RNA sequence: GGCACCACCAGGAGUGGAGCCUGCGGCUUAAUUUGACUCAACACGGGGAAACUCACCAGGUCCAGACACAAUAAGGAUUGACAGAUUGAGAGCUCUUUCUUGAUUUUGUGGGUGGUGGUGCAUGGCCGUUCUUAGUUGGUGGAGUGAUUUGUCUGCUUAAUUGCGAUAACGAACGAGACCUUAACCUACUAAAUAGUGCUGCUAGCAUUUGCUGGUAUAGUCACUUCUUAGAGGGACUAUCGAUUUCAAGUCGAUGGAAGUUUGAGGCAAUAACAGGUCUGUGAUGCCCUUAGACGUUCUGGGCCGCACGCGCGCUACACUGACGGAGCCAGCGAGUAUAAGCCUUGGCCGAGAGGUCUGGGAAAUCUUGUGAAACUCCGUCGUGCUGGGGAUAGAGCAUUGUAAUUGUUGCUCUUCAACGAGGAAUUCCUAGUAAGCGCAAGUCAUCAGCUUGCGUUGAUUACGUCCCUGCCCUUUGUACACACCG
């Protein structure tokens, strides 16, 4: 699907700093809650990075549960040009 | 498990399974 | 001095009747007068739904219930002493509303 | 939101529901037995029981840090308003939840089924459950369905204490020729219970007689 | 029909092989004792265990009974 | 042999005869989607379908085809699109139009992804049936070379493999029963301004007797829980007595008791199983089909309602124990909202009505609501007439619901005044607050209940027995069957 460079990033930042993200199955939702783009811009952006091994995905009661692996931090270390030495929410214990 | 076979070693295996996790499980938790 | 009012409420009574108790007791060594505990009219929760998945068999229904009690507590004494009591008689099963 | 206590309460339930079948789901590969919601002021703290509290908040406690925010993300909640902690179980073969999907990781390794069987059944027996019988049904190499249960112990199956006595569970482990359904039904002791009944309805137990003394026939005792 | 059960029967009979002097031809007395003796889960089943105890009694006191 | 109002006796109420709502097949159809056909198909899929549901029919879009490659691509891979044309459409869907963002992305493959598509005769799970009948199994002992058998049975009794009794069996386990929920008792406890009462004030009416009926008192800073509510308990255990019987299990008549039919009603409910039903509930699935001109999806218009027909669950009724028109005026189960996208909606004010307007209360024993319901009670009109019993067919107008009511959603007003004058052969349900009448609530719901699920009002006739019909169970018996007579 065609999402903007701008749209874009504000999910890959959300995939960070509290990166797991909780969307519900409603595509023509017209915003997923606290990130300012599209509902279905969410899921199918981060369906990619769970189609290639960098979140890890749940299905349940129309609900997603998508959260950030080790190995997909280092795929954020240089796309999102995230200063390093920075640990997001989880851990920080 | 039809035939006259597989059911011996079908329990004994079976319940040594068994026998190998009451000395596993009493071991977790004794040692604590 | 305050006129305030606790109300308990919960779908078990054996949890619900022990967080009335103890309350109740903690105004007795207390000399705070008391007015409760009220038992209101338990109310039941029932559907009445259809055993078949399909719509082949008998006629033959399913009907389940929830049964949730209220007790209202009325109380006359000060906003400190009506807090601690609740969080002295926690118990997960009741919620605990307190209404001045 | 203003809701009515009929329609509080049983949001409590859908909530709680839906968040049991979350555990279920997240955490089955270490054995996730229950969820309690024990409810507090200021916190909702949320007790997730499985065998293995060390997969769960594993690597200094990562796993349970990016669960309880995959929680408070769906449900509204502050950071601050939920605490979990993790414990394990004090009997495995008691619980029979823990060896429901403790036969499927067995079951899927394609072990024969009397080998998997038999291999819970004993560890139930060996953590003195009063029952344990196991059903596995579906197809396996063979086109016609058939059945097969292995009956141990004592059983119950009717009235009340069926409730108190008896937990189930019951799950589908995935086989690539199709649907293998299993049910393990497994009782605690009675007189292992600590909050019902600690007996059988009929249960009557007899105390022993006190009599055969020596009575003498007219004495005072003065103490 | 009000035909005692096996687990009635029996239970009862025990009592009188082992408390027969204590028990008396009276239900509420024989009723408050054997809430006593045996520990019986329910109240119905005591009132029936308690029942079919002095019956027995009463047949005691008119002749031998058998198999106790 | 035994049990059974899913069998009968004796009865009651019916259904089957008319119209109508609904379903089945049939027929038609563009589709009239389809599952199911003895009990165990047919007001069943909670399946009361304008849109959506919908799987169907005639049309139109979207990729919402992830990811690894090969192709192309900055001299732009390509997306969004103003005017017009077209189209049902103000779908840049497309066509002329040359604008516009820029490596997200365009082609082919692998890989997929999704299906109310087929396969319930490939399955799970659930439900129904066997059967809620009462049946099932092992330990030690006996019989048998063994598979197996006894236990687990001639008789009585019970709702009952439940007990007595007989006994090569003895003692047990599951099921039944126990158990749980609900109904009946509690002047005996625990309390209740979200329940009531009595007093006490303050007040109003009629007789004046100081009496009788209301209102008010979230400060009268009153008391109480009898009735209303629920929590801790007690209370029944066939109790006592006459009989009958093996004097045993039990049963029948009385007495007391709140209750002497398993105290009443249900929930749960065994060993294996059925080609019983459902992939048309699941992100539950295996296989086959498709997967971009999609069998995915969306949106438009239509359909499940369509009608020469056979059948079923029912409602009105066939009149007088009745129709109306007045007057009396008593239940119980339940439901409810906030920035919504609208709940219950009082009280007042308009409207014949339906309906319309303005306020408030209630997130709830408070208010909606005492849900002041109807049968029923009393008083009159009708007077056996297809009558004023019945409201089918049909027209006109008035409102509400919803984007949208035409194939009339639904109601109301007027009008239209259909068969039906008690139902052949058959056959259904039922033993006490039960049958039969009589209404109200919750559900599917934006609207729609002749349907279910519940509740309450009035409230019976006759049995309390049997194996005559039917069905099932058990035993004996027969077998060339064991995929088990659909052999």
């Amino acid at each position: 699907m065609l999402i903007p460079k701008e749209d874009r990033k504000k999910i890959h930042q959300y995939l960070f700093q509290e990166g797991v993200v909780v969307a519900k199955k409603d595509f023509n939702q017209p915003k997923h809650d606290e990130i300012d783009t599209r509902n279905l811009f969410v899921i199918k952006a981060l369906q990619s990075l769970t189609s290639k091994g960098y979140v890890k995905t749940q299905f349940s009661w129309q609900y997603y549960y998508y959260t950030l692996t080790d190995e997909g931090v280092e795929f954020l270390r240089t796309e999102l040009n995230i200063p390093e030495g920075i640990l997001p929410l989880t851990r920080l214990k | 498990g039809q035939s006259d076979k597989r059911e011996l070693e079908g329990e004994v295996e079976g319940t040594e399974d068994a026998e190998a996790e009451l000395e596993a499980e009493a071991e977790e938790n004794d040692e604590s | 001095i305050h006129k305030i009012r606790i109300t308990l409420t919960s779908t078990k009574v054996k949890q619900l009747e022990n967080v009335s108790a103890n309350i109740i007791r903690n105004a007795a060594q207390y000399n705070i007068v008391k007015k409760g505990p009220v038992r209101m009219p338990t109310k039941v929760l029932k559907i009445t739904t259809r055993k078949t998945p399909n719509g082949e068999g008998s006629k033959t229904w399913d009907a389940y219930e929830m049964r949730i009690h209220k007790r209202v507590i009325d109380l006359q004494a000060p906003a400190s002493t009506v807090k601690r009591i609740t969080q002295i008689t926690i118990e997960p099963g009741v919620d605990v509303e307190v209404t001045i | 939101a203003i809701l009515s206590k009929k329609k509080k309460l049983v949001a409590d339930g859908v909530f709680y529901a839906e968040l049991n079948e979350f555990f279920t789901r997240e955490l089955a590969e270490q054995g996730y037995a229950g969820v309690e919601v024990r409810k507090t002021p200021s916190k909702l703290e949320v007790i997730v029981k499985a065998s293995n509290t060390q997969g769960v908040l594993g690597e200094q406690g990562r796993r349970i840090h990016e669960l309880t925010s995959l929680i408070v993300k769906r449900f509204k909640l502050s950071p601050e308003g939920i605490a979990i902690y993790a414990e394990r179980v004090e009997e495995r073969g008691l619980s029979a939840a823990v060896q429901a999907e403790a036969l499927k990781a067995k079951l899927l390794s394609g072990l024969p089924i009397r080998r998997a069987a038999y291999g819970v059944l004993r560890f139930a027996m060996g953590a003195g459950a009063k029952g344990v019988e196991v059903v596995i049904s579906g197809k396996l190499r063979a086109a016609r369905a058939k059945s097969q249960k292995y009956a141990d112990g004592f059983m119950i199956h009717s009235g009340q204490p069926t409730r108190d006595f008896i937990d189930i569970a019951i799950r589908h482990v995935l086989m690539r020729q199709g649907v293998l359904g299993i049910k393990v039904k497994i009782m605690k002791d009675p007189a292992a219970n600590r909050f019902g009944p600690r007996a059988l309805p009929d249960a009557v137990k007899i105390a022993e007689a006190k009599d055969e003394d020596e009575v003498i026939p007219a004495p005072t005792v003065k103490s | 029909g009000r035909v005692r059960t096996k687990t009635v029967k029996r239970a009862s009979k025990v009592l009188i092989e082992r408390f027969y002097p204590k028990l008396t031809l009276d239900f509420e007395t024989n009723k408050r004792l054997t809430s006593e003796i045996a520990v019986i889960q329910s109240k119905r089943l005591r009132n029936k265990i308690a029942g079919y105890t002095t019956h027995l009694m009463k047949r005691i006191q008119k002749g031998p009974v058998r198999g106790i």
